[PDB]
């Protein structure tokens, strides 16, 4: 397949949607409710670009390229005013309600809400009214939660539902007041819950065994390992 | 269009004769945010592409650069022709008030390069210190030695493979090294130093070392000496070298200002202003004008605070040991304000992307005007003094002189070249930071070029700045002293302190570090001692691939042997007081 | 308790040679002739606490000989390069006994910022040194401030008041660090001033 | 030299002569340190410390923000946490003999615990004693910066400051809560 990305072509799989094709071109578009091993559903609205239904057009319209095929002979535009103006009101509507909690929240240095809030350019607050707050469950010895954090992006339940086939995480509630977590205080009774951790983009769920004795991701030693 | 913007700068007229002259293949055109037309030229066609722009209608006349670049882990080259290095060339035209960068590619096998010392006499030493730290070899070099680090050190530290951090220390290499230092005299031979027809058997050699500490510095010069005359000399330099390039490619964006104050000691703002305006290029950012007033404002007074010790160290150099307590007086009210604004004495570090740190404290407007009162009693207290003496004119006037020619050929800026007649003063000339809205002049000489004439071409310096000072405390804009900028690092404090997508600014912003989008930026400025430059590659990550320091000063003593030939070792000392150095600045 | 340079040992000290003994201390540590060596930064201050808006004459300690016999005090004021440490290895054994060492600045302390392959970290790792100096640079009251720290490490050392009569060993106090001396004063420090002012 | 320039000479010595007499006339611009205390602006940039809340409890999150900015990497720390959740500094160190005293830590504190103040006599014999530990930093109250708490802003519940008490917070509503 063909694609045009901002005057520029380029050769991808149509099979694929115009999310992970411009990710693997080197393309950065922001994202939260898509991952590479959970597909697409288009909740977080955060990866929207500009398509144009040929090359001599110039009023295009805002798509989900998560949700868009990457067909071929397909024009579409990242850095358009608009696409970008729009995932900057999706990371300002996401940072509304999120907690004042960087210093002290486990996910900080290794965030993907710190970095998409970095890339969409949004320094400058003007919202002046209040966050709404959860409190927080018991997840066992692993897992600590911290509902506060959350931008419902449906990740975690994905994951553990669809993906691992655990019973006993979920999405409660509705409208700005989802809620994500057990049906009660509790032990995550799947196999491969520690992987929520690294699936929640923000630090909603974090490395309990870790956080006892945390240090920042800029400070360790890393190597590979089995 | 924003000044910022990248610019292929292919409507410069020298674009259009380089396509008339070599073909429109034979050398490719980089869109950069250096300012400059780039030009990527062949290894072969280098002697011609600069024989070319020397003999011009309006032609390049002054090597202003020369220095590598080690590609190999750049990732962003697109455009680019293939190289594992690059050699850069630049240029400027000072009738057509243009410059010009020609780039040249080169393998990782063939690391060899025509020299240019035959069109430019500078190039010299900027090969030099391009072998030394990059392993490029220049062919037809009189003598290329190394001159940052010592003849017998393993490697080329600016390469990408060289380790930047200190290794362990061994009582043995320092037994060894003072082992060479006390037999270096009785093992010296004229010709490792490009020095030649020495012990004729009428010569001397004679070595100067850290004996007379002038706030200058450490650094050698070994004296070719018929009788009393000296007939050749050579610096030896490197002793002042702090890897501070390598501390580029080492450091964050915002986390190597408090560098970029330690290449020139005493510039403090001045040396962080060109450096914070390169990055501001990179990252798309125009500072409101209160940024520019505030930053034009520290220039001036440190730009006065240099001024001062020269000034006062000629004198003491010349002589006369009294004025330089006054001098440092004056200097410590200069330092009263520079403390009460930035916190601190001689490196505020107190830029920043996008603004300076803190908003201007009250009462900063009482301390100005002290000062602007006290100065001017002072410094006519110490013309009338010292500088009006005639044993100190005696021992200045016609030492080391020099014409427009050398000037240009050896690549001196500042007071040493305006002392020729040249205009050329950066911020009149290329205008940055908001200086075309202040009434300033700039002092000129009559066409020579002494210790005489550069030092009271200091002092009317010193008289202009006064008078940028008194126009910053009369009109001092009110509004930000940051940029509404997202990469303004770090972001207004108090946003940050309550509003979480500033907190999650800074907090990426401060540890991290801002993310540079890939491209190259070049600022120069008129620093105190000349022209500082600063040239910086990002690969698009959180820390410079690249940061080029062009400074003054190693110009400067590149040019001590043409000027100071055929005179007295006394002559050599009055000179270097009045060439305002130091070895900072000369080594990196 | 003492350090001995010919081991952890107590005070040496008739009630007539205590007298010499603090005779000659007071003699030194009131007639102190630092070296004229430039190397950085720090080097400036260290001449700026020379000029008449700190006046370190007062002290007594004015006098900056050219040549290191005549000095009896090197202050390490810069960075320690690694082309230069021979040169202040030399310098510094140029120097006559009775010599003390003040390391100024972070350079010379520790390499200061100046991790870089062309510096050595620090001075002490080659010479030994009496005083240090945090800053970068120190201001010049900071330099006076350490030559009075050193002013007070001399006033009560021991050394020989002849080289053919008695101990030849060179005794060093070993004083109570200043951190832990003004600890009691810093950690009760409650408000400073908002630096929104001048 | 001619008779001239002889004479211009000698008029031009008398007057350097005459004019550095009048100096010793002229009042005394020295500084008289220690007797007469050196006068330091509020943000001058000398001995960091480690601050207080308004409310006593100590400011500092070991968030490590100011370690990882420091460009001399000459602070070490590691965070702790109380049983109710409060994030601390198990301990905090600081290499004195390594710092530049450039501000930076204190510019990227998220909670105005580490600040840079006016103290600049910091002279050490041994350079070990340079080390500051928690206990040579942690001062009695706020420093520069009187009133602000980052626990009064933070969305994580700690003791005293329960889920929806911090500044611009509503109250937590619960899923099973019956209003639509
Ligand atoms: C017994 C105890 C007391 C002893 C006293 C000893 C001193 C001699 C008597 C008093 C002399 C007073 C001199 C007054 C000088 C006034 C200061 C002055 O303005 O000098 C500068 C002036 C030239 O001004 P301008 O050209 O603008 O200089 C700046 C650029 N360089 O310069 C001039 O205009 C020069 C004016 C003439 C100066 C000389 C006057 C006659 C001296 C006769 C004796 C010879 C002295 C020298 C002999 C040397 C031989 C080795
Ligand atoms: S989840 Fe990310 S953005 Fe939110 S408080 Fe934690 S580090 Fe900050
Ligand atoms: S808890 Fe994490 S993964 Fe789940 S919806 Fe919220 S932000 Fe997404
Ligand atoms: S400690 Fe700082 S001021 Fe002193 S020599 Fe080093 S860089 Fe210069
Ligand atoms: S003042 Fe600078 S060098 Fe010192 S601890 Fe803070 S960041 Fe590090
Ligand atoms: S930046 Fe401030 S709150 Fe964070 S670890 Fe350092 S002193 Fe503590
Ligand atoms: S990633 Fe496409 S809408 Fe969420």
């Amino acid at each position: 397949a063909t694609i045009h990305v901002d005057g520029k072509e380029y050769e991808v799989n149509g099979a694929d949607n115009l999310l992970e094709a411009c990710l693997s071109l080197g393309l950065d578009i922001p994202y939260f409710c898509w991952h590479p091993a959970l597909g697409s559903v288009g909740a977080c609205r955060q990866c929207a670009v500009k398509q144009y239904q040929n090359a001599e057009d110039t009023r295009g319209r805002l798509v989900m390229s998560c949700m868009t095929p990457a067909s071929d002979g397909t024009f579409i535009s990242i850095d358009d005013e608009e696409a970008k103006q729009f995932r900057e009101s999706v990371v300002e509507w996401l940072m509304t309600n999120h907690p004042h909690d960087c210093p002290v929240c486990e996910e900080g240095g290794n965030c993907h809400l710190q970095d998409m809030t970095v890339m969409t350019g949004h320094s400058f607050r003007r919202y002046r009214f209040t966050k709404r707050t959860h409190r927080n469950q018991d997840l066992g010895p692993f897992i600590s939660h911290e509902m506060n954090r959350c931008i419902a992006c449906y990740r975690c339940v994905r994951y553990y539902k669809d993906y691992a086939d655990g019973t006993d995480l979920g999405v409660y509630g509705a409208h700005d007041n989802v809620y994500f977590g057990r049906p009660e205080d509790g032990t995550l009774e799947s196999e491969f819950s520690g992987n929520l951790v690294e699936i929640c983009p923000t630090g909603v769920f974090t490395d309990k065994t870790h956080s006892e004795r945390y240090n920042r991701k800029w400070d360790m030693q890393f190597a590979p390992s089995i | 269009e924003p000044a910022w913007q990248t610019r292929d700068h292919l409507d410069d007229p020298v674009i259009g004769e380089l396509r008339n002259r070599f073909g429109p293949d034979a050398f490719t055109v980089q869109a950069t945010r250096t300012g400059v037309p780039v030009v990527w030229i062949k290894r072969e066609q280098l002697l011609e592409v600069g024989d070319f722009l020397k003999k011009l209608p309006k032609p390049y006349v002054m090597l202003f650069d020369l220095h590598g670049m080690d590609e190999r882990l750049r990732t962003h080259r697109e455009g680019l022709p293939a190289a594992d290095f690059s050699v850069f060339y630049h240029l400027i035209s000072i009738d057509r008030n243009r410059d010009i960068m020609l780039k040249v590619a080169l393998a990782e096998n063939d690391l060899h390069v025509p020299t240019f010392t035959k069109l430019f006499p500078n190039a010299n030493w900027y090969e030099r210190e391009t072998w030394d730290l990059f392993g490029i070899t220049f062919d037809g070099h009189p003598n290329l030695r190394r001159i940052m680090m010592p003849q017998t050190w393993k490697g080329h530290p600016l390469r990408k493979d060289y380790p930047a951090r200190a290794t362990e220390f061994s009582p043995f290499e320092l037994t060894k090294a003072k082992q060479d230092l006390e037999m270096e005299a009785l093992t010296f031979k004229p010709e490792e130093w490009g020095m030649k027809r020495g012990t004729n058997e009428d010569f001397m050699f004679l070595n100067l070392g850290p004996n007379h500490p002038s706030a200058h510095g450490a650094f050698r010069i070994v004296l070719q000496l018929d009788g009393e005359e000296i007939v050749d000399c050579v610096p030896d330099i490197g002793y002042h070298h702090r890897g501070a390039e390598k501390m580029g490619e080492r450091q964050s964006w915002h986390s190597y200002i408090p560098y970029t104050d330690r290449i020139e000691y005493l510039g403090g703002c001045v040396n962080e202003m060109p450096y914070v305006l390169a990055v501001e290029k990179l990252a798309g950012i125009t500072v409101p004008d209160r940024v520019n007033v505030i930053r034009v404002m520290l220039s001036e007074l440190f730009r006065i605070n240099s001024h001062l010790l020269y000034i006062s160290t000629f004198i003491q150099d010349v002589g006369a040991m009294t004025p330089v307590f006054f001098a440092f007086t004056d200097r410590q009210k200069i330092y009263d304000l520079v403390e009460a604004i930035t916190g601190f004495r001689m490196h505020p570090a107190w830029f920043r992307i996008g603004g300076v740190a803190h908003d201007l404290p009250r009462g900063w407007d009482r301390l100005l005007r002290e000062f602007l009162d006290w100065m001017p009693k002072r410094l006519a207290s110490y013309e009338k003094a010292a500088l009006q003496n005639t044993i100190l004119k005696g021992r200045s006037q016609g030492v080391a002189a020099y014409g427009a020619k050398e000037a240009l050929e050896w690549g001196t800026t500042g007071a040493g070249l305006r002392a020729t007649g040249i205009d050329f003063d950066v911020r009149k000339a290329r205008p940055y930071s908001g200086y075309e809205n202040f009434d300033f002049e700039i002092p000129v000489g009559g066409g020579v070029s002494d210790c005489y004439t550069r030092v009271m071409l200091k002092v009317e310096e010193l008289r202009q700045s006064l008078r940028i000072l008194e126009q910053c405390l009369n009109n001092m804009p009110e509004g930000p002293f940051k940029a509404d900028h997202p990469l303004t690092t770090p972001p207004p404090k108090e946003r940050t302190l309550q509003h979480i997508e500033t907190l999650i600014t800074h907090f990426l912003q401060v540890s991290w570090g801002p993310v540079m989008p890939a491209n190259e930026s070049f600022q120069m400025i008129e620093a105190t001692k000349g022209i500082n430059s600063y040239y910086l590659t990002s690969d698009g990550s959180t820390m410079s691939y690249r940061t080029r320091v062009r400074t003054p000063s190693f110009a400067h003593l590149q040019q001590i042997p043409a000027a100071i030939r055929g005179s007295l070792v006394s002559d050599l000392i009055v000179y270097l007081g009045s060439i305002d150095f130091v070895m900072s600045d000369v080594d990196r | 308790d003492y350090t001995l340079t010919r081991e952890i040992v107590t005070d040496p000290l008739n009630v007539f040679m205590g007298k010499l003994n603090d005779m000659v201390n007071w003699g030194r540590k009131n007639s102190i002739w630092p070296y004229n060596f430039g190397l950085s930064c720090c080097y400036v201050e260290m001449v700026t606490s020379f000029t008449a808006v700190h006046d370190v004459a007062r002290f007594g300690a004015e006098v900056l000989r050219a040549s290191p016999r005549q000095a009896d005090l090197m202050v390490v004021a810069g960075t320690c390069f690694t082309k230069m440490a021979p040169v202040i290895q030399r310098l510094y054994d140029q120097m006559l006994e009775p010599k003390w060492v003040i390391s100024m600045g972070a350079c010379a302390n520790s390499g200061g910022m100046y991790d870089i392959y062309s510096v050595v970290q620090g001075v002490d790792k080659f010479i030994p040194v009496d005083v240090y100096i945090p800053g970068c640079p120190p201001r010049p009251e900071a330099y006076m401030q350490a030559l009075m720290l050193l002013q007070e490490s001399i006033g009560k050392e021991r050394r020989p008041l002849s080289w053919v009569v008695g101990d030849q060993g060179v005794y060093r106090a070993n004083m109570q660090s200043e951190r832990e001396r003004k600890r009691g004063e810093r950690i009760a420090v409650t408000n400073l001033r908002t630096p929104d002012e001048i | 030299m001619t008779l001239k320039e002889l004479l211009v000479g000698f008029g031009t010595q008398v007057r350097s002569i005459w004019m550095i007499g009048l100096h010793a006339f002229a009042k005394r611009e020295t500084r008289m340190y220690p007797e007469e205390p050196v006068y330091l602006p509020p943000r001058y940039r000398g001995r960091i410390v480690l601050t207080r809340d308004p409310d006593g409890e100590e400011r500092c999150v070991a968030c490590n923000l100011c370690a990882v900015a420091c460009p001399v990497g000459c602070i070490s720390l590691q965070k702790a946490e109380t049983k109710d959740g409060r994030w601390y500094p198990e301990f905090f160190r600081i290499n004195f003999s390594r710092c530049i005293f450039c501000g930076l830590c204190e510019e990227a504190c998220p909670t105005t615990a580490i600040q840079l103040t006016p103290d600049f006599e910091m002279g050490e014999y041994k350079r070990q004693d340079l080390v500051y530990e928690k206990e040579d930093l942690l001062i009695s109250g706020p420093g520069k910066y009187p009133e602000y708490n980052f626990y009064r802003m933070a969305g994580m519940a700690i003791d005293g400051k329960d889920k929806g008490e911090a500044e611009n917070e509503a109250k937590p509503i619960d899923v099973k809560s019956l209003l639509p």
